RNA sequence: GCUGAAAGCAUCUAAGCACGAAACUUGCCCCGAGAUGAGUUCUCCCUGACUCCUUGAGAGUCCUGAAGGAACGUUGAAGAC
RNA sequence: GAUGUCGGCUCAUCACAUCCUGGGGCUGAAGUAGGUCCCAAGGGUAUGGCUGUUCGCCAUUUAAAGUGGUACGCGAGCUGG
RNA sequence: GUGAAGAGGGAAACAACCCAGACCGCCAGCUAAGGUCCCAAAGUCAUGGUUAAGUGGGAAACGAUGUGGGAAGGCCCAGAC
């Protein structure tokens, strides 16, 4: 509908390849490639790519809209790149980064080594925070989700990992 | 989680959504409102 | 990896200097001659065939004698096969000795256990007997019931009954290797291995681990 | 056998269209809620009807 | 007089090869069973196996519609009590791909010694290469 | 759960991706090619004549008995046989 | 013109509406220990005193001492209270 | 009405259900119920819809932004949701 009809914008210095239903964006932050659904049609006007449902398929518009959103995210990732910051709120909860291994100390009786995927880069601006960068929104979200699932926020004190954008809703330990 | 044959919206935030052909109520506000149909 | 073929010499003990008596089984693991190498291209699986001991000249039949003479090895008393891991590679005629277990801590010994004959249910499956008295009649050790009733009206497969016990291939796993004396061709494992004295054992490295 | 049984409870056979309960003097939405609550206790499908001239 | 009946010693059987890629399982199997039984011949005879040898290639690329790929369940009882094993279509394709086509066709062929003799004439291959180049199989565009 | 529209938001799903239990398929052990779909690989053995015809994947005579097996005997921590 | 009828012993086998162990949601879940619901049938699942009793009570354990179907399983298997 | 005292075809099997009342023979044709992808004779028939649940091929109150059709109604380019 509205999202499906809203075209993307192709900035300067990015390459847009289209072979069959596979589409490819080579930006400055790297390379990305996605095989869209068969019900999807991507045109040109090589400045604003636009999307339409192919004839003969059911949802059609849903597939077109989801492909448009995917390519919006891909262009953002290859031009500016997505970045997510996580905090470790607790007693002596710490994170370190060695190349592509994030070491978590979370009260476990064993260190937690998390291997970053292919093109995701981690940093520790502070000993209690992680900053993740990458050109794939889905990949970076998956990495952050796994890191949080190491130690989801407690409802009683908010300890554990968390996203910055997250309002950890607490409740006081019951009286009596 | 409430596994009940009749799932309804229990507040302004409860949202009906069907996952895997199963009706569920997901509530951002009160986690007591998490229901599924069974 | 590969194992070896040994003979169960018997069972003894080893007194360690700290006054502990390890009950060990002695295996006469002499040299094993590789008579054949089976590869994927010709056989669909990687294995070696080994022989051990020595057999009577007039009792080695002509086909078996020819099979050994193809490898160029003296006719042993049998033939066993060992599957190969991808890294290892053996050649025909190679004599593999008990020094193969120099750095192996636990082994698996497989052999034919002792044949107890036709063993009843009480021996074979540890069924409990019935009252030796209190009125019992001709049923002091019988299996009792063997089914339900009209439903299912049949006895199920795999039911436990009397039959032949022992005399079958049994593998005792993760036996500690105490001593590996290559100069006398001996392997000493901590524990009891299947079969009677003089039987043939196949000793492989540990697989559980 | 041995005769009929003893009277245990009294029923009122209901045929489609029978207007069971009627209500007046309340707002329409509150009447709907009250009738929903009542119908939840009955073993027959119901519906909400209004007064008409004929 | 008496109606003509085919004589098993004088029947003529041909070799066909069918590439089962992208086809629907059951709709391939009905034609396979038809030609194995010999229902496509003027001299069809119910008590004579007059069918044709058929070689099914690419048995792992057979297709099924709907959710049958992850929801069709092949049950079988080992004969030991409690031994009701089962395997889904995808698991059975992964482990023993040609058994899918074989069961599909064996369910449609008549039950009996002649049915078994008919099913002996079906050659189902997981891959694309087939040994029987000596029999000069014909390309049967089912 | 991630990404994600249908439904400008939202949403674990409708495409796509991830995690997930002593259950399932394996991994461990035993049987197992009568698996009549009767598989594979080594090795060994036998390469003489002659009639008849119902000329058939025919029948028969002479000479020849191979590898091997079986039988018998002494027997076994194998065994009711 | 006969299908032996309670309980006990031996032997079991299946269901899941699960007693334990295994994975989860919510909690009036601080922690330990719970309550409740969802998934799960691989394995395990008391010994005695009383009584003919299954049952129940009681003693003492255990991770648990599951509920059921199987002619209220099982007398051409035993007993006969 | 049927069975009893009625065969035959259909309902998988199925006295009493649907079709139909066996004098005998035929390697002749047309049909009833019921059916025409293979078992298994006959449409992988034509036209237009619906379902995405293996529904079809067991079951209720009740619940639900599944999807299809219809008749309205409310707010809307002083640009509405
Ligand atoms: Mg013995
Ligand atoms: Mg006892
Ligand atoms: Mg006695
Ligand atoms: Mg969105
Ligand atoms: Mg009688
Ligand atoms: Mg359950
Ligand atoms: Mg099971
Ligand atoms: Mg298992
Ligand atoms: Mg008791
Ligand atoms: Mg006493
Ligand atoms: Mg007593
Ligand atoms: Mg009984
Ligand atoms: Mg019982
Ligand atoms: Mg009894
Ligand atoms: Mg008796
Ligand atoms: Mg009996
Ligand atoms: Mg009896
Ligand atoms: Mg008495
Ligand atoms: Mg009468
Ligand atoms: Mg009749
Ligand atoms: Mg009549
Ligand atoms: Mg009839
Ligand atoms: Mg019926
Ligand atoms: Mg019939
Ligand atoms: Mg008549
Ligand atoms: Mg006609
Ligand atoms: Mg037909
Ligand atoms: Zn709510």
């Amino acid at each position: 509908s509205r999202v499906a009809k809203a075209p993307v914008v192709v900035p300067a210095g990015v390459d847009v390849k289209i072979n069959g239903q596979v589409i490819t964006i080579k930006g400055k932050n790297g390379e990305l490639t996605r095989t869209l659904n068969d019900a999807v049609e991507v045109k040109h006007a090589d400045n604003t790519l636009t999307f339409g449902p192919r004839d003969g398929y059911a949802d059609g518009w849903a597939q077109a809209g989801t492909a448009r959103a995917l390519l919006n995210s891909m262009v953002i990732g290859v031009t500016e790149g997505f970045t997510k910051k996580l905090q470790l709120v607790g007693v002596g909860y710490r994170a370190a980064v060695k190349g592509n291994v994030i070491n978590l100390s979370l009260g476990f009786s064993h260190p937690v080594d998390h291997q970053l995927p292919a093109g995701i880069t981690a940093e520790c601006p502070t000993q209690t925070e992680i900053v993740l960068k990458g050109a794939d929104k889905q990949v970076i979200g998956q990495v952050a989700a796994d890191l949080r699932a190491y130690r989801r926020p407690e409802p009683y004190k908010g300890k554990g990992v968390r996203y910055a954008d997250e309002v950890v809703r607490t409740k006081e330990a019951k009286k009596k | 989680m409430k596994v009940r044959a009749s799932v309804k919206k229990l507040c302004r935030n409860c949202k009906i959504v069907k996952r895997d052909g199963v009706i569920r109520v997901i509530c951002s506000a009160e986690p007591k409102h998490k229901q599924r149909q069974g | 990896m590969i194992g070896l073929v040994g003979k169960k010499v018997g069972m003894t003990r080893i007194f360690t200097e700290d006054g502990v008596s390890i009950p060990v089984t002695v295996i006469e693991v002499e040299a094993n001659r590789v008579t054949q190498v089976k590869d994927l291209a010709n056989d669909g699986y990687r294995a070696i065939q080994v022989t051990t001991g020595a057999k009577k000249a007039n009792r080695v039949t002509k086909p078996e004698a020819g099979h050994f003479a193809k490898a160029g090895v003296e006719a042993g008393r049998g033939l066993w096969e060992f599957r190969l891991a991808e890294g290892e590679e053996f050649t025909v005629g190679q004599s593999i000795s008990v020094e193969l277990f120099a750095d192996v801590k636990k082994v698996d010994v497989t052999g034919t256990s002792k044949g107890k004959g036709f063993a009843g249910t009480v021996k074979r499956w540890n069924f409990r007997t019935q009252d030796a008295t209190h009125g019992n009649s001709l049923s002091h050790r019988v299996p009792g019931s063997i089914g339900q009733n009209q439903t299912p009206g049949k006895v199920f497969k795999g039911k436990k009954m009397a039959g032949q016990m022992g005399n079958e291939r049994v593998t005792v796993q993760s036996l500690d290797v105490v001593r590996v004396d290559a100069e006398r061709n001996l392997l000493l494992v901590k524990g009891a291995v299947p079969g009677a004295t003089g039987s043939d054992l196949i000793v492989k490295p540990a697989v559980k681990a | 056998g041995k005769g009929k049984g003893n009277v245990e409870y009294w029923v009122a056979l209901i045929q489609p269209g029978k207007v069971l309960y009627e209500m007046d003097g309340v707002p329409e939405e509150l009447a709907r809620e009250a009738f929903k609550l009542a119908a939840a206790k009955l073993p027959i499908k119901t519906t909400f009807v209004t007064k008409t001239v004929m | 007089m008496k109606t003509f009946t085919a004589k098993p010693e004088t029947v003529k059987r041909d070799w066909y090869v069918v590439d089962a890629t992208g086809k629907t399982l059951g709709r391939l199997a009905t034609e396979l069973a038809r030609r194995l039984r010999g229902k496509h011949k003027a001299e069809y005879t119910p008590h004579v196996d007059t069918g044709d040898y058929i070689i099914v290639l690419n048995a792992d690329k057979v297709a099924v519609t709907g959710n049958k790929r992850t929801d069709k369940v092949y049950y079988h009882h080992t004969g030991h009590i409690g031994g009701i094993k089962q395997a889904t279509f995808e698991e059975m394709i992964a482990r023993r791909p040609e058994r899918v086509i074989e069961i599909a066709v064996k369910g449609m062929l008549p039950k009996g010694p002649l049915g078994r003799a008919m099913f002996r004439k079906l050659k189902v291959y997981a891959g694309n290469e087939h040994n029987h180049a000596a029999q000069q199989p014909q390309v049967l565009d089912i």
